[PDB]
């Protein structure tokens, strides 16, 4: 499904990218945070955790994750925690490994965000 | 020996469902001649460890010795119950939140609001004498119930278990700035609870939900990191203003204890 959209549709891919740039900025701007590059600013897991709370209606206590991760291990933990929250929200377990997001596999970064946009379309 | 087997889930009469949410569901029901609510906790990755923990954590909520504390009547262990479940007596007016913000029939007057404050302060003073404190007990208007005679009672069935939604906060507007950021073990829990009471005072004064226009994530992040606070309400009595301000001191060490403010609130009732 999403494989064809990434690999075999460049024109549509960029209609979805700008969408996702608007989508995540719609929510993170409420925290005075801006997302200018889809492919590198989600890698440490922080904005994914913050996004999940903005999208499912909770705050995540700052002692529950690494607000400023100082290691590859901490970013992997953040991303894994974000995937857990995704699963608590009704999504099935994401297909990419948490390390794939931390390593900027764009097909993985976009797939996670695509499934977030798809699910939380009507959320304001 | 196994001290307590708990309540038999099979003995519960589920009458009508009141809620379904992140924790599970809540029903109105009956059990052994009692009108009750039944809180069904639906926990992902249930394990024998978590079930053991539930059965050790539940007895601490069975507090029958203070009028402003609403005990958990008992709990259903899982196994053999389908889910970890707890029961509490049905409170006809629902939560303080319901009474203040969702009251379609009457508006409670400010003498009743002062009595609610006194009730909550008395119950919190009692809970603060427990050794150790009940873990993961947050004070907010959704976690206080209003009984048939309008007595406010701290809801022990709203204390979060160790396995229950860890890492998520659905009522951050009542939480002390330090408690939004630091592990409970690195905070003075009693002082953090007094901040929650200060927000309750604000709620009783304004009859508004604190930060109602903001999402929970916005609330927690802006209170923790950007100094966001409720605005003192205009033109209230100096005595109420001073009490609100000292209970909401930015310095946790300078906030009063509940047993200190109980006599202040007593003198605030009617002669
Ligand atoms: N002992 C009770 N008696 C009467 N009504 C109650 C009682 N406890 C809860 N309720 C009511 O049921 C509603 C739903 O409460 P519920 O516990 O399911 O959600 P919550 O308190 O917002 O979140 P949480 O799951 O974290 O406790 C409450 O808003 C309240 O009206
Ligand atoms: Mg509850």
């Amino acid at each position: 499904a999403f494989d064809t959209l990434f690999d075999h549709a460049p024109d549509k891919l960029n209609v979805v990218k700008k969408t996702l740039i608007t989508f995540v900025n719609k929510h993170l701007n409420k925290l005075n945070l801006e997302v200018t590059e889809l492919e590198t600013q989600f890698a440490d897991g922080v904005y994914l955790v913050l996004l999940m709370g903005l999208l499912e209606g909770y705050f995540v206590p700052l002692h529950s994750f690494f607000l400023t991760p100082d290691s590859f291990e901490q970013k992997v933990l953040n991303v894994s925690f974000a995937f857990e929250l995704m699963q608590d929200g009704g999504l099935e377990k994401p297909k990419p490994r948490p390390e794939d997001i931390v390593n900027c596999d764009l097909k993985s970064t976009l797939r996670v965000l695509y499934n977030l946009f798809t699910k939380y379309r009507n959320v304001e | 020996m196994n001290k307590h087997s708990g309540i038999d889930f099979k003995q519960l009469n589920f009458l009508t469902k009141l809620n379904e949410n992140h924790s599970g569901e809540l029903w109105k029901g009956r059990w052994q001649g009692n009108d009750i609510v039944v809180k069904v906790l639906k926990v992902a990755d249930w394990s024998t460890r978590k079930s053991r923990d539930f059965n050790e954590e539940c007895p601490r909520l069975r507090i029958f010795s203070h009028p402003n504390v609403l005990p958990v009547l008992g709990a259903c262990q899982s196994p053999p119950a389908p889910h970890p479940t707890l029961i509490t007596h049905w409170m006809p007016y629902g939560s303080l939140y319901n009474v203040l913000h969702e009251g379609t029939n009457f508006v409670v007057d400010q003498s009743q609001a002062v009595k609610f404050a006194l009730d909550m302060a008395r119950g919190m003073a009692f809970l603060h004498t427990l050794e150790p404190l009940i873990p993961r007990h947050a004070l907010n208007s959704r976690s206080v119930m209003i009984d048939e005679d309008m007595t406010a009672r701290i809801s022990m069935a709203d204390v979060k278990f160790s396995f229950q939604s860890p890492g998520r906060m659905y009522a951050p507007a009542w939480v002390a700035p330090e408690a939004l950021q630091k592990k409970p073990e690195d905070t003075n829990r009693r002082s953090a609870d007094m901040w929650s009471f200060a927000v309750l005072l604000w709620e009783l004064v304004t009859r508004e939900v604190p930060f109602a226009d903001l999402s929970n994530m916005e609330i927690g992040m802006k209170v923790a990191l950007e100094g966001l606070r409720p605005t003192i309400p205009p033109g209230i009595s100096p005595h109420v203003s001073k009490l609100m301000k000292i209970c909401m001191n930015e310095d946790p060490a300078k906030r009063p204890k509940f047993d200190m403010i109980v006599p202040i609130l007593e003198k605030m009732q009617d002669k």
